[PDB]
């Protein structure tokens, strides 16, 4: 065979790249920031229709301030959940204090590279982080296997990323209001998702700094699809 | 903690225990439970270092129900007694023993026999037809040599032990408030709730 | 580094098997046959020692049947220094569980441990597995009398009446062709032996080349008694039944 | 605060003629307080016989400790251990915790199965050996035991006779000695028959 | 301490030793749970080129993890009961420090984190078991159905069966469980799941194994005549 | 049997304006009857507007800042620059007390600054890490003098209104740091004369939204 | 080819693969140039970004108050080495009360890097770091590279067509080392520099970072509006 | 110091005093011994102010990563005995810590645990804890009946710190008092005793020993 | 835990205009027993430092050893050890006083109080106290044990404060510390006539002074001095 | 240290 | 102990 952490001639870790194609195979996962706030929306994808929906948990609280959504091997995903919770409340009971959105992201990054002969094998999964703080504001990033996090307006993970972060380049401008970001991730993942999209099968959720991290209800996910379809049949 | 008593009659197991916690010149509470259920037809009291008491009964608890739970099967009274009394022998030489006293009143459905075992915080067991911890012993002992018979009805065993309570309400410089009775029998265990 | 010359012991193949496991049992099935027959007021032990020499030392020799405590003993199949290992371990956690709870260990519980530790030689640890077979006979006063296999994978079964090492596809044929429920020890004796006569690759099955043992409450009055057969006992109880 | 004489006890052990007793009272207490009046000390692995006096916890320990490692014994040398092997035994599990040792007085008694000799046996708590012709006594009435043996004990005493003058040893013994009696036990030991007697003593 | 890192990412991004531990479950008897109104129902496969057993001493292929929690399993027995010794331990540890039994979730959850541990940790190959967890939550009389697998991943599951030719008793299940009416009653709910085994097993005799569990720790196993009675019910319906 | 522990005496004092907030300290350290140095400052600027002092050992005293000054740098690091406010700092040092619970730092400590609503804010703590906002606080061997004379100049306690048959109390008002000063200057010349271990100099930092200015001042020196 | 498995196996010609394959990271990484004067010290960096939607990954880290480095490669090799600096600089600072030398910080990260290249299982760091300072002995820049080869230079660049800006700092050297006591001709001319290394983008604001520090300038960076400056 | 927390119809009453002491010196009149845990959880302290303080903040994060895994408020009984097993690992350390945790939830509805530092946890419907226990004991249990009403009931709680706040010597400063209801806790503010006591002895006519 | 055994008495130093002072007689003493008279308790780190070490002798010959290894560290991969990048006093005492702290705090402490006199590379004067409690403190004058009582009462009339330190010449400084020596003679029972001195300058650099000698003693008086009060012979 |  |  050969070592784990490994480089290939091009200067890339073969462990981390095969993990990359690991979460491509993941279902989407869809996340826009917006001045009213970040909306964070995935594609659930049971398995079998006997499964029951609302268990499959894609969306996450790590703090009042800060909610995650996990695209690959989701499982991979609990341990590094975990470490950002633990992390928020940590640094809360250090400092008296919120811990701002990009420190908790570096610290869940810090886990990523800590794999070798620690971890026999990087993560499968890779999570978009979204939160708000008093000093940089609303945020969204993007936290990979690499140990590397990026900053976005609006990125897609999963499946269907190519095509969902080509039609998210076109849409977002930096004057959406938070009913605009709801319908737009709902409006692209029913465009990259296998299955029909309604309430049971994809999950919408948002932060405000007011309201803090909201995992939306099945009944209120499923007016915003009504008033998506309507919006898109009106011209 | 302080009085915790046992009598072994014809069919049954009977444990009397005092319902008073005091710290420093206060009756923090007067409704104080100081036993644990280990397996249905096994009952453990304990008396002695606050904290140690309930943390080793809890503790006891968790790794007969365990054993419960892994053979389908409830261990003698005869077992559990064994194991309990190595935990404290193991803990004697540790670097903090349990400061804990236990009376275990058990039936053994195979045997159809009511068993008493008096264990110290040593590690020190015996099977005795009548048990008492701290200076209760010093009273109900005396009183039993004389009183006690071994085929009595759990009747007789009740007041037999009213006899005892009664006495060390007498002659006891500490108001321990009461005792909670509780019967262990073919049937499992009853607390009297009226004593 | 040390990784190109690692087996990879603990692992699996395409088809979900773990290839040591299976190499191991292809091991233990060139062992000499183990037979175990439970009847309702005792257990038979018989295992064929593997080609016997003529200079041998036959009545100070101990290769195929063990004693743990006094009311359980195995049979073994497979590498005899690994058994040793398993069975010294096994002995020790009879008199553990004796220490602690003041009654003989539950026959299922000790097997259990036993085939727990297999277990782990499969799932971690990049060490090979144990190439051993046991046939374990006890007696308990929760089940009586109980026959249990181990294989190196770990897991383990209860029977009326099994074999294991070489040919057990021909001895599971015959045991379940004359085994019955109601069956006594001095009839489960005669069916181990006639067993071992036709599934053995030797000429003629003589008192030289066999193991013999029975746990009987043949004591005086609820107690078990364990007999481990001495080479002229097997010689009368071989001629007894009318094999030689 | 005396590990040795908090539970209170005594063992005696004595050589006859092509015979051994040990013997043992019955008392267990927590200093003045007498708790039970069943708590015998001593124990049996085979034909060789082991009485402890000191800290019952340790008494208790020990018996399970060495019926364990007795047991293991039988099942590797495929035979009973001998008095004299059993001995060692216990002085090398006693000096294994040399700094942190068992509270405990064990006296060996048996008659070796294959060269048909008493053979008696006393330890410290430390594991030293007292190797004896005549007898071993220990426990809190020990200094009482050594005078009662020294005067009535004669060497080559018949079964009946040893049985009589060992009763004698330990129940006057006993009755000098605040933590010890409450009834006692006396094993007569025979090459292969062993009678087991309970004494009538003065229960105070 | 071994080390080698068995579980490893392959260049199509898949983990090759989780999946060949999905193959050792596919390989495995068959295991079906199905939840119904107030009841849950756990049915098992035993294969029967095994005749001379001993059933009172077997392994029972349904295992209490707590009186009110139960988990059967598809795959290696030998691994299936690491995990069961854990969850057991688990339970009893919750038991001592939150005062009150494990959710049927948490338990779940606890199981599927130790399956995943497996999954990327060096010197150790995954577990080759998927497991079916039932049970009622302390206190609550809403019946829970979990599935776990080799990878870590958790689901609830209305009905779901593991294990060889499962795909042919989820496809009888998929149609014949309505999710607007599950089976109302005890004997609607078991016979339901005799009928999706009867699909694979072969014969109904000494093959199933059914155990019932209901409300306020109330779990029994059924024996061979009250079994044998479902299958014989079941046959007579269908010449038809 | 060695000692860990010594005294180096001296005493500071903390006093919270409106929008401002001063930390006193005199300039004399000590050991038993011996004067050590006349001049050696004891109140730092730890940066983000945040003054300190932990009197009692010197030695756990230095120890101390030096930690909480190095945790500053570590949180700008950590926290892309962010600025450490003083409700933040006072939890961070809580900490680094309570994590030598058995073997304590046997210092009192006070820091001060200003609050996020940009008031002026004093903190205090025990030895071990329990700590506490407020308006005032005295610490150190002449703290038992000078406390009480803050109660009743700075929170006008036991002070009633003329002619109210002691029915209406002096209301609570914010005093200038004019008003402030004279009063550090009152307490330390009154703590100088009637402590042996407090005098030499007085060294004051005080704290605005504009930073930390110093003023100096001379105390007697027998 | 077949000694390229692990960090511990020499070439045949006595190359190591699994080095030069972490040099090869390097070169993928967006360009960063360092230059210096006797007075000042400044580091340019072009950040990268994965699109328009996505932020641009940050190039330049501080250290100490006169001491930082910007990267070029796999930027959690630097967090883990930039982390390991400060924690240097910090130990000479409560220890000695002394700012470390920035040749000692480069003795220090060529020890460090030179540990994982020579033991079984460990990997060579996926980074080069380009390390600016003024200490007691002036104003300093460094090149790390991680191979373990640190080098003290006037000038120079790293990363994906860091050649141009090279061989421009080779030919403006004469003019540039004697840009002293004036901060912002002397970023103008590692603006200039870094220009050299652009193909069809040019520096916008927020693709822009440039880090300083001097005789009276702590290490500091600027990003934003902040280097709209120097467009 | 002196604490008491006491059960009855309308819910759970928490009063706490406000002083702090160094042997005879009074560090401070200005103390919080009531944290607020959760809306339906409050915590006491009495003891060593660093170890009641420390630990009983370090409690509140456990009860919050309890909620984030368990997506359900922590019960009353799991929050008590989180501290109680953190204390007893510590046991002869010297930690001195005397905690009552107070609080409502649906499965226990009002709960109060007695937690101490030598391991001790007890739950019950009145407890007086500090050195100043005896004192409001006093006051407290010869008023105490269950049915009295949310106003009678707060009054009770505050003058029973008052009771022990004039007797005890290392008791005082001010009364705080906390009203735990199904709704969570509501605050029912900070009363000096230096004007309680006045205001009291001359309504209640009590306070007899006292020249007026 | 220690006891220290062979100690050595007050080291005692002051500022004047240009540069340090520091001096310590050259005893090492065993309890009562004046056992050993070669020892220098003086000890200079390059040319612009000198440590003075009273206490234990076995831990001041450690410390020797521990400053000898800095001098060795310091010039390892340093082209600019003998100028730029050479060991400050400030940076020499900084490490000793993190040693000796962290030795307290072990429980197990250098038996010692040290002074760290010299110059820094801008001219300044440098003179810092450190002890085995890890407690630091700086003044214009600083003394050890006995010095601390004697010693800085007579230092303090020449620079009582930071605006004398000007006014002070290396005459006047040097006079004062070599009366100051002559008194600790006079009245420490655990000091020795013979010392070293040296002075710090920053301009005339390092001067050691070996084998000085405590001179002009008054003694004459004592011949008057007859019996306790009453005796007149 | 404050004692409550 | 026993001594010697
Ligand atoms: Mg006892
Ligand atoms: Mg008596
Ligand atoms: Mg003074």
């Amino acid at each position: 065979d050969r070592g784990v952490s490994t480089f290939s001639p091009e200067g890339r870790l073969f462990q981390v790249e095969y993990s990359l194609e690991a979460i491509k195979l993941g279902s989407t996962a869809i996340g826009i920031a917006t001045k009213e706030g970040v909306v964070l929306g995935v594609e659930k994808r049971a398995t079998s229709p006997l499964l029951e929906s609302d268990s499959i948990e894609k969306i996450v609280e790590i703090d009042r301030h800060i909610g995650c959504a996990m695209s690959g091997l989701t499982a991979d995903a609990r341990s590094m959940i975990e470490h950002a919770r633990t992390a928020a409340v940590t640094h809360n009971l250090y400092y008296d204090e919120d811990i701002n959105v990009e420190s908790l992201t570096q610290s869940v990054c810090d886990l990523a590279l800590r794999f070798g002969e620690l971890m026999s094998r990087p993560f499968g999964v890779a999570l978009l982080i979204a939160g708000h703080d008093a000093d940089d504001g609303y945020q969204l990033f993007h936290a990979e296997p690499s140990g590397t996090f990026y900053r976005y307006n609006a990125k897609a993970i999963g499946s269907g990323s190519e095509g969902a972060q080509a039609e998210l380049l076109n849409e977002w401008h930096s004057s959406l209001t938070l009913k605009e970001a709801e319908l737009l991730v709902l409006k692209i993942l029913k465009q990259v998702m296998e299955e029909k999209l309604d309430e049971n099968n994809a999950q919408l959720s948002c932060i405000t700094k007011q309201d803090g991290f909201k995992i939306y209800d099945n009944e209120k996910t499923a007016e915003l699809i009504k008033e998506l379809k309507e919006k898109e049949a009106a011209e | 903690m302080d009085i915790i008593l046992g009598i072994r009659v014809q069919d049954s197991v009977i444990l009397a225990s005092s319902k008073a916690v005091t710290r420093g010149i206060s009756v923090l509470k007067d409704s104080d439970d100081k036993t644990r259920q280990l397996s249905p037809h096994t009952l453990m009291s304990f008396a002695g270092e606050a904290g140690d008491t309930v943390q080793f009964a809890e503790y006891i608890q968790a790794n007969i129900q365990l054993y419960s739970i892994r053979e389908d099967y409830e261990l003698s009274p005869q077992a559990v007694s064994s194991f309990v009394r190595q935990e404290l022998a193991k803990s004697i030489r540790s670097r903090r023993p349990y400061q804990v006293n236990v009376l275990i009143g058990g039936y053994d459905k195979k045997k159809n026999k009511p068993e008493l075992y008096q264990i110290d915080y040593l590690g020190t067991k015996v099977e005795l037809p009548y048990g008492a911890h701290g200076y209760s012993g010093f009273y109900t002992f005396s009183l039993l040599d004389h009183h006690y018979r071994p085929d009595m009805t759990t009747e007789e065993g009740l007041d037999l032990l009213k006899l005892c309570v009664q006495e060390l309400e007498k002659r006891m410089p500490m108001d321990f408030k009461g005792v909670i009775v509780k019967i262990v029998d073919k049937d499992g265990i009853r607390q009297v709730d009226d004593f | 580094g040390s990784r190109r010359y690692d087996s990879r012991t603990t692992i699996f193949s395409p088809e979900g098997r773990l290839y040591q496991v299976e190499y191991a049992l292809e091991s233990i099935s060139h062992a000499g046959t183990a037979i175990g027959i439970m009847a309702s007021d005792g257990i038979v032990l018989a295992a064929e020692r593997k080609v016997t020499s003529t200079l041998l030392e036959q009545d100070t020799s101990t290769e195929k049947l063990y004693k743990l405590n006094d009311k359980i003993a195995v049979a073994v199949a497979g590498l005899t220094a690994d058994a040793e290992i398993l069975i010294n371990t096994a002995r020790i956690h009879a008199q553990n569980y004796l220490k602690t709870y003041n009654e003989d260990i539950p026959v299922e519980i000790l097997v259990r441990r036993l085939s727990d530790i297999k277990q782990g030689y499969t799932q971690h640890g990049g060490l090979r597995p144990f190439g051993v077979s046991f046939i374990y006979a006890g007696y308990d006063d929760r089940y009586g009398y109980q026959l249990y296999t181990s294989n190196p994978s770990g897991n383990y079964t209860g029977w009326k009446a099994i074999s294991v090492g070489a040919n057990t596809s021909a001895a599971q044929t015959l045991l379940q062709m004359d085994y019955k429920d109601d069956m006594k020890v001095d009839d489960a004796i005669e069916l181990a032996l006639k067993t071992l006569s036709k599934t053995t690759d030797s000429s003629a099955l003589t008192y030289d080349r066999l193991e013999f043992a029975t746990i009987r409450k043949g004591a005086n009055d609820g107690e078990v008694y364990q007999k481990i057969f001495k080479p002229q006992e097997i010689k009368d109880i071989l001629v007894k039944t009318g094999i030689t | 605060s005396d590990p040795s004489s908090i539970n209170g006890g005594i063992v005696v052990a004595m050589t006859g003629k092509d015979c051994v007793a040990i013997a043992c009272d019955l008392r267990l207490g927590s200093q003045s307080l007498g708790v039970s009046n069943k708590f015998e000390k001593i124990f049996h692995y085979g034909h060789v016989f082991l009485g402890i006096t000191g800290l019952a916890t340790d008494v208790t320990t020990l018996n399970e400790m060495f019926r364990y490692k007795t047991n293991l014994y039988k099942l590797k040398e495929e035979r009973a251990i001998e008095p004299e092997t059993f001995t060692q035994l216990v002085s090398s599990s006693l000096y294994e915790r040399r700094f942190g040792p068992y509270f405990v007085g064990p006296v060996v008694a048996g008659i070796n199965s294959k060269s048909g000799k008493p053979f008696i046996a006393g330890f410290d708590l430390i594991g030293c050996i007292d190797e004896a012709k005549d007898f071993i006594v220990s426990g809190t009435a020990s200094d009482q035991l050594f005078g009662m043996c020294e005067s009535l004990y004669e060497p080559n005493l018949e079964p009946e006779d040893l049985f009589e003058t060992i009763s004698q040893a330990l129940l006057n013994a006993a009755d000098r000695d605040a933590l010890s009696g409450w009834g006692a036990v006396v094993y007569i030991i025979k090459k292969d028959e062993v009678v087991k007697r309970y004494l009538k003593m003065r229960q105070d | 301490g071994y080390d080698r890192a068995l579980s490893i990412f392959s260049p199509d991004g898949h983990i090759f030793q989780v999946e060949y531990a999905l193959e050792a479950v596919k390989r495995g008897t068959c295991a079906v749970g199905v939840k119904g109104k107030n009841c849950v129902v756990l049915g098992c496969e035993r294969r029967s080129t095994l005749k001379l057993q001993d059933t009172r001493i077997t392994p029972s292929k349904v295992s209490k993890i707590d009186s009110h929690v139960v988990l059967s399993f598809s795959g290696l027995n030998a691994d299936s009961r690491i995990l069961i010794e854990k969850a057991r331990v688990e339970a009893q540890s919750h038991r001592l420090t939150l005062e009150d039994p494990v959710t049927v979730e948490y338990l779940t959850r606890y199981v599927a984190g130790v399956q995943q541990r497996y999954t990327q940790s060096g010197g150790v190959r995954p577990f080759g078991v998927s497991t079916l967890i039932a049970g009622f939550d302390p206190r609550d009389d809403e019946p829970k159905l979990y599935q776990t697998e080799p990878s870590g991943i958790y689901s609830s599951w209305s009905a779901q069966t593991i294990g060889r030719n499962s795909k042919t008793v989820r496809e009888f299940l998929e149609k014949n469980y309505d999710r607007k009416e599950p089976p109302a009653t005890v004997e609607e709910c078991v016979k339901l799941t005799v009928r999706s085994l009867l699909e694979v097993v072969q014969t109904g005799a000494k093959n199933i194994e059914i155990t019932v569990v209901k409300p306020d720790s109330d779990i029994v196993a059924l024996s061979s005549e009250e079994i044998n009675q479902y299958v014989t019910q079941i046959e007579q319906e269908k010449q038809e | 049997q060695f000692n860990p522990y010594g005294d180096n005496g001296g005493t500071i004092l903390g006093i919270a304006g409106e929008d401002f907030a001063v930390l006193a300290g005199d300039t004399r350290n000590i050991t038993d009857y011996s004067i050590n140095s006349r001049y050696e400052p004891k109140v730092f600027d730890c940066g983000d507007n945040i003054v300190m002092s932990a009197n009692g050992f010197a030695a756990d005293g230095d120890a101390l800042v030096k930690r909480f000054k190095n945790s500053v740098k570590w949180y700008h690091f950590d926290h892309n620059d962010k600025k450490l406010s003083i409700n933040s700092a006072a939890r961070n040092i809580q900490h680094l007390l309570y994590g030598k619970r058995f073997f304590p730092y046997y210092v009192h400590t006070i820091i001060a600054g200003l609050d996020e609503d940009g008031k002026g804010a004093v903190y205090s703590f025990d030895p071990v890490g329990s700590y506490e906002r407020e308006q005032c606080r005295a610490g150190g061997a002449a703290a038992s003098l000078i406390m009480p004379f803050l109660d009743n100049q700075v929170n006008f306690k036991n002070q009633y209104e003329p002619g109210t048959n002691g029915k209406v109390k002096k209301p609570l008002k914010y005093l200038s740091v004019e008003e402030v000063i004279k009063l550090v200057r009152d307490s330390f010349t009154s703590a100088t004369e009637r402590h042996i271990q407090v005098g030499d100099g007085l060294e004051i930092l005080i704290v605005t939204k504009d930073g930390v200015r110093k003023e100096f001042y001379e105390l007697k020196r027998d | 080819n077949n000694y390229d498995g692990d960090t511990v196996t020499f070439s045949p010609t006595g190359r190591l693969f699994q080095v030069e394959y972490a040099l090869e990271a390097i070169k993928q990484g967006s360009v960063t140039v360092g230059l210096r004067s006797n007075t000042h010290a400044v580091l340019v960096a072009l950040k990268r970004n994965a699109d328009e939607l996505s932020s641009y990954q940050k190039k330049i880290i501080k250290c100490d108050e006169h001491m930082g480095l910007s990267l070029a490669g796999l930027a959690p090799d630097a967090r883990v080495l930039s982390n390991y600096l400060r924690q240097q600089c910090n130990y000479s600072s409560l220890v000695f009360n002394r700012k470390l030398a920035v040749e000692r910080a480069g003795h220090l990260l060529c020890d460090k890097a030179q540990k994982n290249t020579q033991s079984y299982g460990g990997r060579p760091y996926g980074v080069g770091l380009l390390i600016i300072g003024y200490d007691k002995s002036g104003a300093h820049l460094l090149e790390f590279q991680p191979s373990g080869n640190v080098t003290e230079l006037y000038g120079t660049a790293i990363g994906a067509r860091s050649q141009g800006a090279k061989t421009y700092l080779e030919r403006t050297l004469d003019t540039f080392i004697k840009i002293d006591g004036n901060p912002d001709e002397l970023i103008k001319a590692g603006v200039e520099a870094i220009s050299q290394s652009l193909r069809d983008e040019s520096l916008t604001v927020d693709n822009l970072s440039i880090a300083i520090v001097g005789k009276d300038t702590p290490f500091t960076i600027y990003d934003g509006e902040a280097v709209a400056k120097y467009i | 110091t002196t604490t008491l927390a006491f059960r009855f119809q309308g819910g759970i009453i928490v009063a706490v005093d406000s002083r702090a002491t160094a042997g005879n010196w009074v560090a401070s009149q200005t103390v919080k011994k009531v944290i607020e845990i959760n809306p339906f959880l409050l915590g006491t302290m009495a003891g060593g102010a660093a170890d009641c303080q420390f630990w009983e903040t370090w409690l509140g994060s456990q009860c919050r990563l309890h909620e984030l895994r368990e997506k359900e408020r922590i019960s009353v009984a799991a929050a008590s005995k989180i501290l109680s097993n953190l204390v007893y690992q510590y046991k002869g350390a010297g930690l001195s810590m005397g905690t009552m945790i107070c609080g409502y939830t649906r499965k226990e509805g009002p709960t109060i645990y007695y937690v101490d530092s030598d391991g001790t946890r007890l739950k019950g419907d009145i407890f007086c804890v500090g050195s100043g226990q005896t004192f409001a004991y006093g006051v407290l249990d010869s008023n105490y009946k269950w049915d009295l009403s949310v106003e009678d009931a707060l009054y009770l709680g505050k003058r029973s710190i008052l009771a022990a706040a004039h007797r005890d010597a290392y008791s005082g400063g001010s009364v705080n008092l906390y009203h735990v209801t199904e709704d969570g806790w509501i605050y029912h503010g900070n009363h000096d005793v230096g004007e309680l006591f006045w205001k009291v002895k001359e309504e209640e006519g009590s306070f007899n020993n006292v020249i007026g | 835990t220690q006891q220290p055994i062979v100690t050595g008495t007050s080291v005692i130093s002051m500022k004047y205009d240009n540069g340090v002072i520091i001096a310590a007689d050259n005893l090492g003493s065993y309890g009562s027993l004046l056992r050993f008279n070669g020892v220098e308790r003086l000890i200079p780190v390059g040319d612009n430092t000198v440590v003075g070490i009273s206490g234990d002798i076995s831990d001041m010959q450690h410390i020797e050893r521990l400053l000898k290894d800095l001098v060795t560290e310091n010039a390892y991969d340093n082209p600019l050890a003998d100028a730029e990048e050479a060991l400050e006093p400030s940076y020499i005492f900084e490490y000793l006083a993190t040693v000796m702290y962290q030795r307290r705090s072990k429980m197990n402490p250098l038996w010692n109080a040290i002074i760290v006199a010299g110059v820094q590379s801008n001219g300044d004067q440098f003179l810092r106290y450190v002890n085995l409690l890890g407690v630091t403190y700086s003044s214009p004058t600083l003394a050890t044990g006995f010095g601390a009582h004697m010693a800085n009462p007579l230092l303090r009339k020449v620079v009582d404060r930071e605006s004398d330190i000007p006014k002070t010449t290396v005459q006047v400084a040097e006079e004062a510390i070599v009366n100051a020596m002559r008194v600790l003679y006079y009245r420490d029972a655990r000091s020795s006539r013979n010392f070293s001195l040296a002075i710090i300058d920053k301009n005339t650099g390092l001067t050691f002074k070996k084998n000085l000698q405590v001179e002009n003693m008054k003694w004459d008086f004592a011949k008057d001095i007859k019996g306790y009060g009453t005796q007149k012979i | 240290f404050l004692w409550x």
